[PDB]
RNA sequence: GUCUAAGUAUAAGCAAUUACAGCGAAACUGCGAAUGGCUCAUUAAAUCAGUUAUCGUUUAUUUGAUAGUAUGGAUAACCGUGGUAAUUCUAGAGCUAAUACAUGCGUAUUUAUUAGGGUGAUUCAUAAUAACUUCUCGAAUCGCACGGCCUUGCGCCGGCGAUGGUUCAUUCAAAUUUCUGCCCUAUCAACUUUCGACGGCUGGGUAUUGGCCAGCCGUGGUGACAACGGGUAAGAGAGGAGCCUGAGAAACGGCUACUACAUCCAAGGAAGGGCAGGCGCCAAAUUACCCAAUCCCGACACGGGGA
């Protein structure tokens, strides 16, 4: 299998080739939402805790919640659903989703991180990714920033700057907008 | 799916006539709600002009006339009685119009009890508890209610045997899988001594 | 059939409009709004054919668009949507405007008229009836709902409003031995004297009608539009809408020839 | 106990009024009433219309079904049913291979009222109301009795 | 398909002099397509033509009247990690907003009671009362001016439109509905009652009237004044079966199974359901150019048109 380890606070996640079945074997059978260890995959690996949240199956298929009995069920699929994109609106097309128990099958997993570890990563928590988009709305500046109600959000800019090359005259400064 | 037209017939000379179409969208004829007491099930079904008709498919209660006061309380429903259609419907114990319900007269017993100062629906055992029977009188609210006392607290002696049951007769005149509500009127006098004799047919 | 569709029929096309047999299929059928399909009158035909100041719908959108042309004092940048009845149309530079009236044929004519005369309107009144409220308003036969009327101004009378607020400043009474415009049966859009009422239970009840030089004709009350009692308010139509014989109009044409 | 059962039980206007009569208006008042209707349209109420104490909601006197402008006449072929009439409508058909006329009979059925006096072979004015049922569009209005006989009896009227 | 200055633009997109703001693809949001026009077993007063009518029914839309009342979670676009052979296959983690789904210290629905200008007449319209609904509405919007009072209050008052909204109109419609007229015929005088054939009470659903349908009985309804049958010499759609949208469709060139074929494959899986052209049952009429006119549709002067 490999992995697609994602870190939440820090923006950053990963791809991983595990070797080691032995290594996948505690990972088997274990059912979505279940808590399994770093530890047990990686000597260079303890104190991490694992959420399983995902992944593809072997030839592309993606993967159901609460969906036991685990083989490929061929499950009918409706509106605002995972795993589908509507082909027109309203239509309840039924596709081919995986269940959740985990075998062998699986290509690529999702994870979740829950629990930090002691062992350093250089390109899933040591190297930084803020955001995009910030702060769009008053009220969103407001409980980010510590605004209480009598300061006038203007002064507080989040903003975003495009420096070109070939031009030539100044950078180029840009504020989003600032609702309500 | 289920049609409703006047063309799938035999004419009033008797022959049948030649169909000279199929079925068009307006002729529809949907799935009567047979209602029962429960939770609260409902389907909104989506009618002509935009106009979502309220289907009530499982009910509890819905508010009652106290017709020779114009009082009006809502009510929780007990069970059907008769229905001069069919005992199927009061075999199966089905919510309808024209069907008489005995209905719980504690709402109408405790405007009774809270506006006139009588008692109806009690032993001779004659138990009393805490007092807004008699909360306080003036001489202005003396006067009135027992002037009100005086003449007016009155019943059909059927029906306050039926406040002895604490169930009344009452009828459903609202349909609940066009309104989504099951409520009628209450049944006085000669009525009920009418479906009163219906429960001795 | 079976819903609404927006193309107009050629030889099918009725008389108001005066529309070519040529040039394709389709015609400009008018869409919804005030009036029925039949005293219908778009700007469309209006402005390229009864006047001829048009070319094409590049001429005709760029003349609507630029909030020039006025009905009622609302700006109706919409071709499909109809021009009323009776109708007071703007040129609003060099002050002048176009009342829409029959002639004494039947159909519709423009004129230039002044800014008072077209300032009023001439709207009879279709219904008087109980709404919201508990007051009986009046429903216009062409536009509009005049709420709060004189409590004893019924049906069948034609109003001068001021077009402004629409609100009574005159009423035309229903009447027999008074003069009406009728608009159908089988002598549509006639000014004539009507000469008497008949009640007709069961539908429709009629007026007699005896003209100027005494030809009778009994139509009925839905189509019968009483246009004034002697105070000149709108234009005159042109041989007093009289619609005599056709040979001697002639005579009388050919001696009022210059 | 006699005509409010009629095999089918409930014979009452579409305005309840007969178990609330011991509130203290109408009774005090006088608003007592079997429900009180014209038809209009140049009529007469008969009396058991106006007080017979028959409830039928298809009454165009007691119910909600009205008339609107077309009026008919017609004599009955079968009285006898469960209250409708069936009215046989002969006209003079100009058959233009022989330029001339020859009699075509039609039939109606009409609702009926216990209002009035019954006969069979009278000349009966019934009037166009909403369908009631296929053939059922009319309702019995004023009878003229006369003494007009069976199929043999001709009139175009 | 579709952008108005008048929805939501932080495109690391143009292009200028810190709330955004000019241009503006992407994406959300709205409208959209009951039709352009197709193929072939037919439809014999059932359609249709007059002609009535809904006091038996709905209407997106049009324009007009309109309402003394009891500082909020997302997600798409975006950023990245990517899975498989992959086809509107799509996953996880993180952003972030709307006129978008949602909150907010009289009226809308249903039941009964009562009062009650028009019409030939309604229990009509209208008003109040008592409650009821798992409560619809009474704007937490956008743009364009920039002002009266001068408490110069990060004031109070202020218009011009765009969008949105309970209720009644109005048009556009759709739906039934009545008196008469089908072409021929007696090798057509009996037919309809199955499990409605005609009434009538009660319901039920339908937008509403209707045996349209179920109890429940009554006895029907029609026809030699030509019923009914027969004779066609005039609507039905890869296919049954169900479903969803909308103001309007039993929408199919839209989903779900089953039935008959058939295409891509890494053989597990997937996407698939037209008329026109040539030859034919030794060769003969262009595979033409345009929406310029007239006309139709969309946020709408542009964008789209097999008339």
């Amino acid at each position: 299998m490999k992995l697609n380890i994602s870190h939440p606070a820090n923006g950053s996640q990963k791809l991983i080739e595990v070797e080691d079945e032995r290594k996948l074997r505690h990972f088997y059978d274990k059912r979505m939402g279940a808590e399994v260890a770093g530890d047990p995959l990686g000597p260079e690996w303890k104190g991490y805790i694992l959420r399983i949240t995902g992944g593809n199956d072997k030839q592309g298929f993606p993967m159901k919640q609460g969906v036991i009995a685990p083989n490929r069920v061929r499950l009918l699929l409706s509106e605002g659903h995972s795993c589908y994109r509507p082909r027109r609106d309203g239509e309840r097309k039924r596709k081919s989703v995986r269940g959740c128990i985990v075998g062998p099958d699986l290509s690529v997993l999702a994870l979740s991180i829950v629990k930090q570890g002691e062992q350093d990563i250089p390109g899933l928590t040591d190297v930084v990714h803020p955001k995009r988009l910030g702060p769009k709305r008053a009220t969103k500046i407001r409980r980010f920033f510590s605004l209480s109600k009598d300061d006038d959000v203007r002064k507080y800019v989040i903003r975003r700057e495009v420096q070109p090359k070939g031009e030539g005259k100044k950078p180029y400064t840009k504020a989003p907008r600032i609702q309500r | 799916g289920i049609s409703r037209d006047s063309r799938h017939k035999r004419s009033h000379t008797g022959a049948k006539r030649a169909f000279y179409r199929k079925k068009r969208a307006f002729e529809l004829g949907r799935q009567p709600a047979n209602t029962r007491i429960g939770p609260k099930r409902i389907h909104i079904v989506r009618t002509r002009g935009g106009n979502h008709k309220y289907r009530a498919l499982r009910l509890d209660s819905g508010n009652f006339a106290w017709g020779s006061e114009g009082c009006t309380r809502k009510t929780r429903i007990i069970g059907v009685v008769y229905h001069p259609s069919n005992n199927e419907l009061v075999r199966t114990n089905t919510l309808t119009k024209s069907a008489v319900v005995q209905i719980d007269a504690a709402p109408f017993r405790q405007w009774y009890e809270a506006h006139y100062g009588q008692p109806l629906g009690r032993r001779r055992q004659q138990k009393q508890g805490q007092v807004v029977e008699e909360v306080k009188k003036s001489k202005s609210v003396e006067k009135k209610q027992a002037a009100r006392f005086a003449a007016h607290g009155k019943v059909d002696p059927a029906l306050e045997k039926q406040f002895e049951a604490g169930r009344l007769y009452a009828i459903i005149s609202s349909r609940p899988g066009q309104s989504g509500r099951a409520d009628g009127y209450i049944l006085e006098g000669e009525e009920l001594a009418f479906y009163q004799r219906k429960l001795h047919k | 059939a079976r819903g609404p569709k927006k193309h107009q029929k050629r030889l099918s096309a009725p008389s108001h409009w005066l529309l070519d047999k040529l040039s394709g299929a389709y015609a400009p059928r008018p869409s919804t709004g005030p009036h029925k399909l039949r005293d219908c009158m778009p700007l469309i035909v209006f402005v390229r054919n009864r006047l001829k100041y048009a070319l094409n719908y590049r001429e005709t959108k760029a003349i609507m668009m630029q909030r020039l042309v006025k009905v009622d004092g609302k700006v109706r940048t919409d071709i499909t949507y109809p021009a009323g009845f009776m109708d007071v149309i703007t040129i609003e530079k060099t002050g002048e405007n176009f009342r829409l009236i029959y002639d004494t044929k039947g159909r519709f004519t423009v004129h230039r008229i002044t800014d008072e005369e077209a300032k009023y309107k001439l709207g009879k009144v279709k219904r008087v009836q109980l709404g919201r409220g508990g007051v009986p308003f009046l429903v216009t036969h062409d536009a509009r709902t005049i709420r709060y009327p004189d409590p004893l101004i019924k049906v069948n009378d034609t109003v001068k409003i001021d077009l402004e607020t629409g609100k009574i400043t005159d009423f035309i009474k229903f009447d027999t031995g008074a003069l009406a415009m009728i608009t159908g049966g089988r002598n549509m859009g006639r000014v004539g004297v009507i000469t008497h009422r008949e009640r007709h239970d069961g539908g429709f009840g009629i007026v007699h009608l005896k003209d100027a030089l005494d030809n009778t004709f009994a139509t009925r009350e839905s189509n019968v539009f009483v246009i004034g009692s002697e105070k000149p308010w709108i234009s005159l139509p042109k041989g007093k809408g009289v619609k005599l014989t056709i040979a001697e109009e002639r005579d009388q044409r050919r001696a009022r020839a210059l | 106990l006699t005509v409010q059962s009629e095999r089918a039980f409930l014979k009452q206007p579409h305005i309840f009024l007969n178990s609330k009569v011991k509130v203290k208006s109408t009774r005090p008042g006088k608003g007592g009433r079997r429900w009180y209707k014209d038809v209009g349209l140049g009529f007469k109420t008969p009396k058991t219309a106006i007080e017979g104490h028959y409830i039928d909601k298809k009454c165009p006197f007691t119910g909600m079904v009205s008339i609107r402008g077309r009026i008919l006449t017609g004599r009955v072929v079968s009285t006898k049913m469960h209250r409708t009439i069936i009215i046989r409508r002969e006209y003079l058909h100009y058959i233009p291979k022989y330029n001339r006329y020859e009699k075509r009979h039609k039939n109606l059925a009409a609702h009926v009222s216990p209002a009035f006096r019954v006969e069979e072979g009278d000349m009966v004015v019934v009037g166009q109301c909403r369908p009631l049922s296929k053939t059922v569009r009319f309702n019995v209005l004023r009878v003229l009795p006369r003494t007009g006989k069976s199929v043999k009896k001709f009139q175009k009227f």
